[PDB]
């Protein structure tokens, strides 16, 4: 889960 | 509050912008973005954010908030979750001006917030809000 | 005082990141552009002249400085025209491995640069409500 | 001379 990917 | 902000869509030659209105002072951020996505409303957000005391953020809660992307950004950030008709009327105003939509966006964005009957502008308004909180 | 801003490049990754530093508090406006040009770089001042009261900018004067549209722009907007690179590539390095794209990590580093405790963030809207005072 | 093109 990434800021701009989750 | 000074840290309530409100955000919606609006849509010109096929494409969206997002248009954040400081509540309190009516100061706008506006930008054109590729698409009405997560992951494009959530880096909207997150660059708000870091300009901005940005504590709340009241959305349409459409497509775009119900995944997990906004949710993990506005997390990280600390952020809970008429002017579209004035802004696309001043666009069409410097539309002429600008090759790129994006551009006449910005040029609208700042005659909106500097405009002033002389009382203040938006953009002193906000200032003289967010100051006061401190 | 309150109206002086200075835009500076860095670079990582192989992108361009413009960075635009509020003198007189030490508040950041940064984003990632696609080529240091001319273009962009209007478009990034134009962006930033709508949300602040900024009456002049200092650059490095560069290639992208010279030509017609960031004049045109900067005339319209009516602007005249290494820590803190340092600094903003430090936090993103922190960040880095938080989000798949270089703008996003940006990001991150402007919004803990300018809300690390005042903050710089609470400095220039200080600065600029005495100013309207 | 446009803002983004002169
Ligand atoms: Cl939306
Ligand atoms: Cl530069």
């Amino acid at each position: 889960c990434k800021i701009d990917n989750c | 509050s000074p840290g309530i902000w409100q955000l919606d869509c609006t849509h010109l030659e096929g494409k969206v912008i997002l248009v954040a209105v400081h509540v309190a002072s009516g100061y706008i951020e506006a930008e054109v973005i590729p698409a009405e996505t997560g992951q494009e409303t959530a880096y909207f957000l997150l660059k708000l954010a870091g300009r901005w005391p940005v504590k709340t953020v009241h959305t349409d809660n459409g497509s775009n908030f119900t995944g997990a992307t906004v949710r993990a950004a506005c997390d990280w950030a600390g952020i809970k979750q008429s002017m579209n008709k004035e802004l696309k009327k001043i666009i069409g105003q410097v539309r002429d001006q600008a090759e790129h939509l994006k551009t006449a966006v910005q040029m609208a964005v700042f005659i909106h917030n500097h405009k002033r009957k002389g009382g203040y502008s938006a953009g002193e308004r906000i200032v003289d809000i967010i100051a006061t909180d401190i």
